């Protein structure tokens, strides 16, 4: 009998554009005639859930509230209940949830570094990192567009946001991909997308190539009698 | 080389200023660019008014630049004078990289006074 | 007496984030007694429109109401009414409007091009060219970003979406950045970025700086004689 | 009932010495007994108008007010008026046109930049902006020429004048070509040419090839005989 609600992700609500949130209420016992709702400050009607999942492994009860919204009423800095009416709880449980408000806004700093030779002198897969930093918030969103098509997510990595050392609280992240060599000669765009909202238009980006450096170089050849 | 005007000009601040350039009289000289440029130590003529209209941004409203033909000769008028405009410039037409031009050292010094007793 | 409701368009919506929806007459006088009303499909609330139009020189009155909702709705395919109750007519005067679903769709890919070397000869002023690209639908928009803040939309200049030749009603435009290149000689990366709702993200960037069409190699060959 | 004064272009005379010019009204009613009449500021008529529009597939309907002029006359600049008297408004609707006095001459700046590397791999076509830069007055004229021989102009589009955000007069304008990369991997050139009345011989043109355009490869190989 505990009540748990996940708010909408950044992250999830950018893959979705659905914003939605779920109340999740753990270890209740499998009781039925179980009312669970969500509401709005005003306790407005929501529209329900569906498919709740089956009986716990542990033979517990998992309450879930699935409800879809507008992503305003989220970051309108406006708060949510869901409320659940158990058999053994005699009254409704009425949780407020509200966003963090007063973090800092700090939009990243992508610089999507390239790989160096060494890899690419046993000729079997470049390595390519996304390297993310400067940030606050968390919950960054990072994923790899190709030329106009998407990346499924077997292909890149990425880690979660660890706090800078020495700078002040703040985040970075990491993410990673692999390609065989050649690809990052053959051409392969690869664009890295940053997902994260204090950007000005939420969302950058960065790109490189096997020649996106490779400086001026000269074959003088001076013939001289 | 053949292009000709004054070395060295000064005036003080708050001023206005009227420099002319002598090129010869030639078909070409008569219908090209024109130019006033500033260099440093740097490497460069960094391009402030032209004959095609372009002025630079820090010259916008302070100066201009016009071209007499039949004099064989275009006039810069500067005014609004500081000390940040003391330095060395060149006057020229053509492509700036090369030395159809002519350089010219400009001096800007602050209106003294403030001495009633003098 | 004829009314237009004016529909919100991904520039619009994009420099809002607020989609709002509006109205406005032709040929009617300007007194009270205006019923400025937004519906739902069925005709829900509109939100307390304020800031309306004043008499016009020619004394005719177009009554003007704003109704900023969540944005998804709009996308959602949901029709939305104007209708209105003056003096002039008692008769209910009623204009549909929603999201025109029909035409396909098809992303741009936005080229920039940096500013030609005979420019930089000159070294005047250095233009650099952002080139869409046969997409659909119309309505793309694009803003100059360097250092990740903008530059003021007079800095440059694009003309709307023109048809393209080749290719059916797919479209193309462009606009314009000219920068001093006595700065673009600096660095300064100056991106372009773009707005179009056929994009899988509805916001790309590309970039150029000067390193972008420097030559790799020279390939000098050099016999100075006397023979 | 809609009327396009249509004046023509300075390169239209340069080419014709033929100043023919013209009024056409668009999407009216074609009954028959359509009156158009060309006169001159004085309110004097001039010379007459044949071969003149008939009924539009699309309703669109149409009537083409041919006229001519001397052209020392336009040169002048004295207002031209053609006047439509037909029976839909036979209220005579006054298009007057002249020619703006005062308006200072200036060059094009054809620079003519080369497809983007990008562009090159999506593999398949090949795009060239032929630009032209402060220019006055407006009414730049442009084509596309390769291999001595025309390119129709369903190839090319071309924007039209619209102020420079910093020269206060001069325009610019555009053209834009699409070409398949092999035809440019081929060498195969191309030659933008333009006309207007502040360029001396009146026509001036560029072009560019694979080579010459942001080529990443320089390859001299001089030779320097007796010292």
């Amino acid at each position: 009998i505990r009540v748990f609600a996940i708010p909408p992700s950044f992250a999830s609500i950018f893959l979705t554009k659905s914003t939605k949130l779920t109340c999740l209420v753990t270890d209740l016992t499998t009781y039925d005639s179980v009312t669970i709702s969500w509401t709005r400050q005003n306790g407005e009607a929501v529209k329900t859930h569906t498919n709740i999942s089956e009986s716990h492994p542990n033979a517990t009860f998992s309450a879930v509230g699935e409800a879809s919204i507008c992503e305003d009423d989220w970051n309108s800095g406006e708060r949510f209940t869901c409320t659940v009416t158990h058999t053994d709880l005699p009254s409704p449980l009425k949780q407020t949830i509200s966003r963090p408000k007063g973090v800092a806004l700090h939009r990243p700093d992508v610089y999507l570094l390239p790989p160096a030779r060494e890899q690419l002198n046993l000729r079997e897969s470049a390595t390519i990192t996304c390297l993310v930093t400067g940030f606050s918030p968390a919950d960054v969103f990072v994923q790899w567009m190709q030329r106009g098509q998407p990346l499924s997510p077997e292909k890149y990595v990425t880690s979660a946001p660890m706090p800078e050392p020495q700078a002040p609280g703040r985040y970075f992240a990491h993410s990673i991909l692999t390609v065989s060599e050649e690809e990052w000669n053959t051409g392969e765009t690869y664009t890295c997308v940053v997902a994260h909202e204090a950007l000005p238009n939420r969302v950058t980006e960065r790109t490189v190539d096997k020649s996106t450096g490779k400086p001026t170089l000269y074959n003088v050849s001076l013939v001289m009698s | 080389s053949p292009i000709f005007g004054p070395e060295e000009v000064n005036s003080v601040e708050g001023n206005s200023v009227s420099i002319t350039c002598y090129y010869p009289p030639t078909s070409v000289n008569r219908h090209t660019r024109k130019y006033w440029c500033r260099q440093g130590a740097r490497g460069g003529c960094i391009t402030l008014i032209s004959s095609e209209g372009y002025v630079s941004s820090k010259y916008a409203g302070r100066a201009n630049l016009t071209n007499f033909p039949e004099n064989g000769t275009f006039v810069v008028n500067i005014a609004q004078l500081s000390q940040d405009d003391s330095g060395r410039y060149k006057c020229g037409l053509g492509i700036n990289s090369r030395g159809l031009s002519f350089d010219v050292s400009l001096e800007v010094s602050q209106g003294p006074g403030l001495l009633n007793d003098t």
